[PDB]
């Protein structure tokens, strides 16, 4: 399975990554094992869509984590995701963008 | 059918365009850049709204 | 200027029918227009990006009157999103481009 | 609005504010009268406890989603493909009803709307610059502490929000026996008034 994430920073890159060999140490996943994917955000939103769907797409996850940025609320952080994984039925995670529009 | 429909949408942004002329006698373009713009945010240059 | 997206997967009333006239009619004062139309297929996130922004490259003041015959409802979220980051007017007409 | 109500002297001696999480932070602190309740939330803006929290819940959903009728690959490339995985709802189906107690934040209960529930806050007041803590929420029950709000104006006793106005705008109608309408005087007052029996009679 391939539970690939979009994050932050790099730090939480490897957070993620640390936290997905813990989980593998409490359980297991026989189909092509539980490696995940990450990648950062972009100023362009029609990139990071873009990006997104040649990705995660083409890995053929299951899921997605979403995070807002240090940007301050630009208000399109997790959009282009929720959009691209809306034209299929592949659920997102929000980490934190507390907003009732969503 | 289809046909009367791309008509009417046609001949809706035409008589937009034309109302656009005859309240600012300029058009402006929105072939900026797609990938990798990162130029500004909109302007209220041709805000065809009303 | 103006633009017609088509491709017409169920009904194959497109092409040179619709490609001449448009907005030439007999309007008092008209303008220089074109009816410059494209053909697509089932649609796809990354196609419909690409197409887009290749029309919006070959446009200068451009609308839009893209349609579709999926059953998918994200087009029109989709398009709304194409529509956010271009300032260029679309009008949705039939098929998942009319799921309000 | 914070700088209008300064200036229309709406802060001082009751008025008690409320102020949500985006009132207190950044720029707002600077103009701010003393004595705002400004609700906050713990540990909503670290990441790693979330992150955990959310691995180890997609980790339970996926453990009891692989026992069901029949699993397809998803959709791949997104370039070739255009209808949706039969099996996608049923994962949101799963993933909803997920009460992960293996969890670092608390006990996660997803409601059906899509948000968080059971989200533990904190209640936060400034006084004089500075915040201070003064409650946690557990979930439809508020506890305070031992401290005393001071409220904004210094009033030690909580500020209560009854005064009536004690001034009534009444309104009437012109009627034959019930309540008359005469031309005033033109000197600009009413009087001259007898009863049969012999008495004034109350005018206004």
């Amino acid at each position: 399975v391939n539970i690939g994430a979009v994050l932050s920073t790099r730090k939480h890159e490897q957070m993620f990554r640390e936290a997905v060999n813990q989980a593998n140490k409490r359980h297991a996943s026989w189909k092509i094992q539980l490696n995940a994917t990450s990648v950062t955000h972009k100023p362009n939103a029609i990139q990071m869509a873009l990006s997104v769907c040649e990705d995660l797409i083409s890995s053929q996850v299951y899921a997605i984590l979403v995070s807002h940025p240090p940007t301050p609320n630009d208000h399109f952080t997790p959009t282009p995701v929720s959009y691209t994984a809306g034209f299929y039925r592949i659920p997102v995670l929000g980490l934190t963008t507390r907003m009732s529009i969503y | 059918s289809l046909e009367a429909r791309v008509r009417d949408g046609i001949g809706i942004l035409t008589t937009a365009a034309s109302s656009m002329l005859e309240k600012f006698s300029y058009i402006p373009e929105a072939k900026a850049s797609c990938y990798g713009q990162m130029e500004r945010p909109e302007v209220p240059m041709h805000t065809l709204h009303p | 200027n103006i633009a017609v997206m088509l491709g017409h997967s169920h009904d194959v009333t497109e092409r040179e029918l619709r490609t001449l006239w448009g907005p030439e009619q007999a309007a008092g004062l008209p303008l220089d227009v074109n009816v410059v139309a494209l053909l697509m297929n089932r649609t796809d996130p990354k196609s419909l990006i690409t197409h887009v922004c290749d029309l919006m490259s070959g446009a200068r003041i451009h609308g839009l009157v893209f349609g579709d015959d999926t059953d998918q409802e994200a087009v029109a979220q989709m398009l709304d999103f194409i529509s956010s980051h271009t300032f260029v007017p679309i009008l949705g007409i039939h098929g998942g481009a009319s799921m309000i | 609005v914070y700088r209008a109500a300064a200036m229309l002297n709406m802060t001082g001696s009751g008025y008690v504010w409320l102020v949500g999480e985006r009132e207190i932070s950044g720029n707002a602190l600077r103009y701010a009268p003393d004595g705002i309740l400004g609700l906050q939330l713990i540990n909503g803006k670290n990441e790693s406890a979330h992150i955990s929290d959310a691995v180890g819940v997609v980790a339970q959903a996926v453990h009891e989603l692989l026992e069901k009728e029949n699993i397809t690959d998803p959709p791949r490339g997104c370039v070739g493909n255009t209808n949706i995985w039969k099996t996608g709802p049923l994962f949101k189906r799963v993933l909803m009803s997920s009460k992960y107690a293996d969890g670092v934040t608390g006990r996660v209960e997803f409601n059906e709307d899509g948000d968080r529930k059971f989200a533990n806050y904190s209640i936060m007041n400034l006084q004089r610059r500075k915040l201070v803590q003064v409650g946690i929420y557990n979930g439809t029950h508020v506890i305070p502490n031992d401290r005393k709000i001071i409220w904004p104006g210094g009033e030690t006793e909580k500020p209560r929000g009854y005064q009536m106005s004690t001034r009534l705008k009444i309104v009437t109608i012109h009627q034959e026996p019930f309540v008359y309408v005469k031309p005033t005087l033109s000197d600009g007052t009413c009087k001259e008034e007898f009863t049969v029996n012999g008495d004034p009679v109350k005018k206004v």
